[PDB]
């Protein structure tokens, strides 16, 4: 889409309808006459367009009113309301832009941000862009959180997020214009190779893949058309659902051979009863022939009774000779059906032993996308975010996707090596209590109006708690934290000095010998300038390989590569890195997933901010003091860098609205 | 609304496999056993029909009798009359057969015979006697 309508779509907004949020800021216009709505909707779409067409400079209200034209630029307050709404919730003037209007001399309100991950940084920048005092507290010695980027020599490789999922509606699209990102398209072609190190032939590779996709659909049928979502008081997972579907396909295969051969016995037995009619008829024809013989040897001249007896016996034998001929037509027919039926046997198996192993690879990569073993994904809700998918090719980042968080951190107050350890929120404000990660002795106290928590969900999940909330988080929040799922994924960075793989493939698979190890080193990526291959450890395999060292893991990678390219063709790597995200205590995993017995609604619970009790009992209902963002807090686009980024912009708007007031709602 | 093509997922079937953890394998063992049973019951009858197939060697080609080709005259010799009366008593009312026996009278004359000479050959009685068997 192009024009002002493309701006709406590139901002994840319907161009022709007012959103639930815009209703809340403009409740006059939405209840108002349908014409004003179109005016408003144009003013919004146009302003989005202006921002989008150049996102390296601030879009001031004055600038916006200038490129508007009558009748739309008649009402200036409508334009000021719209511009400010957009500016507040980060639909314009977000990311890294040049300040037409430089900052206010004096800040208003003080807010602490736990975590310098993308979520964090994006809110931080917005709050500081709004003129608040912002400070970020970061346990790591670096920014970016789970967007990490190994760098040594001219070797570069993300240990963290590495894929941009398509620029059609993606806010990272704006950031890429703002920060140079060498963005390179992912060529989707992926050759699979088996254990022996030989490629799968295009016959299987397409047959199996198509079966996979068909199997997935099958579960959706089980889910939505048969309401197979609970089983023995527990919720059904995608894994179960897949097995049930596989078993029923293997059942139908047997059901099909049974009624096939039962069509054969029904015919063999029809033939058995036909032959006994034929033996017993032949034995009567044996006997009349003798009788007609015997009676034809009575040499004539005969009396008419013994003439009648020759003629009658002759009639009888030619009538029994007629029967036996018709019955041998009928045995010709039936003896031919058996030949055909035997020649058309139905399918021997559902899936061969090799077939099922290629299938496992399509499951592994499926588990690799969602970072968890399928046995955990909720069948009903695992693809709930599929509806908001972006358009366009998928991409990777040659210069290392750390360039973005680092870029965002410019200008911001960031305390690295600062492990937050207790969060204290009360009617009158908040205290954050951190230590120094190097000497855990040296203690820090931070006072502020509000705390924005971008602590990873794995950390919020931790028992016993790595961060203590005082007072405790209410049940409705802690329960949402147990229900949700925190996955795991890991990678192995292989740094060579030769390119020995096909430089035209971005990625190629390795098929695993069992179902139990389907995720163990199942996929490799040729992504970079340097000779770097990158190898995934997904599914159940992810958390198990974390209890093996680098060399051991590296040896298996060499092994698998040997198989596909020959023991000559692959040297020992110069530099090796292995990730352990479930091990890492500032992550405790890779990203969220929709666990069985969870739902999308928990992602909305994770965002609801916390409002403490009154200090003086009988005092008025205070302000909300504790705020949450991060990839686990954005129902529509979770487990993703953008989802983080957006949630950052979200809370920033919300906090500002709260401590700065929102004059645009009149 | 309908499952993918080549996917077989019926409501009846799913409880089927999901009543207990071993039920999925347990059913699929039933069908493996049903298959092998029918499978040998084929080679049983395959061999039973193999024996009966051998008893019928030579067909019935020794026992064939050449085709008698008679132009069909309409005069009635006495010989042809006596042949008739005997065929009646042995054949009831299968005129075709009776026509086959006499050999030069088609089936219509047999029926006309039955009434013209009905009094004199006492047909009625002969039929009761043929009805008695
Ligand atoms: C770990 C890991 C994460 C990601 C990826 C890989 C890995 C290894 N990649 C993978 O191929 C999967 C993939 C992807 C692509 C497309 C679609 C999907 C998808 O749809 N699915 C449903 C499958 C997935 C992708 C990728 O390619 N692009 C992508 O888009 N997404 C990927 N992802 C996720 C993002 O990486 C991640 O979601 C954002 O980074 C979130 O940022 P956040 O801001 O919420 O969270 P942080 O962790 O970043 O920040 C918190 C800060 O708090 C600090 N901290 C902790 N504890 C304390 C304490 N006590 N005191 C003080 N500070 C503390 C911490 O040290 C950090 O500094």
């Amino acid at each position: 889409p192009s024009g002002v309508e493309g701006a709406a779509f590139q901002s994840r907004l319907p161009h022709d309808r007012m959103t639930s949020q815009e209703a809340a800021c403009f409740p006059d216009i939405i209840s108002g006459p349908q014409q004003t709505q179109k005016v408003f909707l144009f003013i919004r779409n146009r302003t989005l367009q202006l921002w989008l067409d150049n996102p390296k400079i601030q879009l001031t209200f004055e600038a916006t009113l200038q490129q508007l034209e009558a009748p739309y630029n008649s009402d200036t307050v409508l334009v000021h309301r719209v511009h400010s709404y957009l500016e507040r919730h980060g639909l314009i003037n977000f990311g890294i832009y040049k300040r037409i209007k430089p900052l206010p001399t004096k800040k208003t309100g003080k807010v602490i941000i736990i975590g310098s991950g993308v979520s964090g940084l994006a809110a931080a920048r917005q709050l500081q862009s709004f003129g608040m005092d912002v400070t970020l507290l970061e346990a790591r010695d670096r920014v970016g959180g789970r967007v990490a980027t190994f760098r040594k020599g001219n070797y570069v490789a993300d240990l963290g997020a590495m894929v941009v999922t398509g620029l059609g509606g993606n806010p990272m699209a704006v950031v890429s214009k703002q920060v140079n990102m060498e963005l390179a398209k992912i060529k989707q072609k992926c050759p699979l190779y088996e254990a022996n190190g030989q490629a799968v032939p295009k016959e299987k590779d397409e047959m199996v893949e198509q079966e996979f996709n068909r199997l997935l659909e099958a579960t959706s049928y089980l889910s939505h058309q048969l309401d197979f979502n609970v089983l023995n008081n527990k919720p059904v997972s995608l894994g179960q659902a897949l097995e049930v579907v596989i078993q029923l396909q293997e059942k139908h295969v047997k059901d099909e051979q049974i009624e096939h051969w039962k069509k054969i016995v029904k015919t063999q037995e029809e033939l058995k009863e036909l032959l006994n009619k034929m033996v017993n008829l032949k034995e009567k024809i044996k006997e009349l022939h003798q009788q007609y013989k015997e009676a034809s040897e009575v040499k004539p001249p005969r009396d008419i009774t013994a003439e009648f007896l020759v003629k009658s016996k002759h009639r009888d034998l030619t009538a029994l000779c007629k029967e036996y001929d018709e019955l041998a037509e009928t045995q010709g027919k039936l003896e031919e059906k058996l030949q055909e039926l035997e020649a058309n046997p139905p399918s021997d198996v559902y899936l061969s032993s090799r077939d099922r192993q290629i299938l496992d690879w399509h499951f592994a990569n499926l588990e690799f996308a969602n970072a968890t073993p399928l046995s955990t994904l909720s069948l009903k809700h695992w693809d709930q975010d599929d509806d908001f998918e972006f358009t366009g090719s998928h991409l990777t980042v040659r210069n290392g996707y750390s360039c973005v968080p680092v870029a965002l951190a410019e200008g911001l107050d960031i305390k690295l090596n600062t492990a937050v350890r207790q969060v204290r929120y009360t009617a009158s404000g908040c205290e954050v209590i951190a230590v120094n990660t190097r000497s855990t002795s040296q203690t820090f106290i931070y006072k502020c109006d509000a705390v924005l928590c971008t602590l990873p969900l794995g950390v919020l999940k931790q028992q016993p708690p790595a961060v203590q909330f005082v007072p405790p988080l209410p049940e409705w929040k802690t329960s949402a934290v147990q229900r949700m799922g925190f996955g795991n994924l890991n990678k192995v960075v292989l740094c060579f000095d030769r390119v020995f793989w096909d430089p035209s493939v971005n990625l190629f698979g390795h098929v695993g010998s069992t179902t139990a190890s389907r995720g163990e080193l199942f996929l490799f990526w040729n992504l970079y300038k340097a000779p770097i291959l990158l190898a995934l450890v997904a599914g159940e395999a992810a958390g198990i390989m974390e209890n093996i060292s680098d060399d051991v893991i590296v040896g298996r990678c060499l092994a698998i590569l040997k198989g596909i390219f020959g023991s000559s063709a692959v040297p020992q790597p110069k530099e090796t890195v292995v990730s352990r995200w479930r091990a890492d205590p500032w992550a405790r995993g890779s990203y969220s997933y929709v666990a069985a017995g969870s739902s999308g609604n928990d992602y909305d619970l994770m965002a609801q901010p916390i409002t403490p009790g009154p200090s003086i009992p009988g005092a008025p209902q205070p302000i909300p003091r504790l705020f949450f963002a991060g990839e686990h807090t954005i129902r529509n686009y979770p487990a993703t860098v953008h989802g983080a980024l957006l949630s950052g912009l979200r809370e920033a708007g919300r906090i500002a609205d709260q401590f700065l007031g929102a004059m645009y709602t009149l | 609304r309908k499952p993918p093509k080549g996917m077989f997922l019926s409501q009846e079937d799913v409880e089927a496999v999901s009543a207990n953890a071993t039920a999925a394998t347990t059913v699929l063992r039933q069908l493996d056993m049903e298959l092998v049973s029918v499978k040998r019951q084929i080679q049983n009858i395959k061999q039973t029909n193999s024996a009966l197939k051998e008893k019928l060697d030579g067909g019935i080609e020794p026992y064939r009798l050449p085709e008698v080709i008679q132009k069909c005259n309409a005069r009635w010799t006495t010989e042809e009359q006596l042949l008739a009366v005997q065929a009646i008593r042995k054949y009831g009312r299968d005129f075709q057969a009776i026509s086959d026996v006499i050999g030069n009278k088609s089936v219509v004359q047999v029926k006309n015979f039955f009434v013209n000479y009905r009094r004199r050959f006492n047909i009625d009685e002969v039929l009761q006697e043929w009805e008695a068997e």
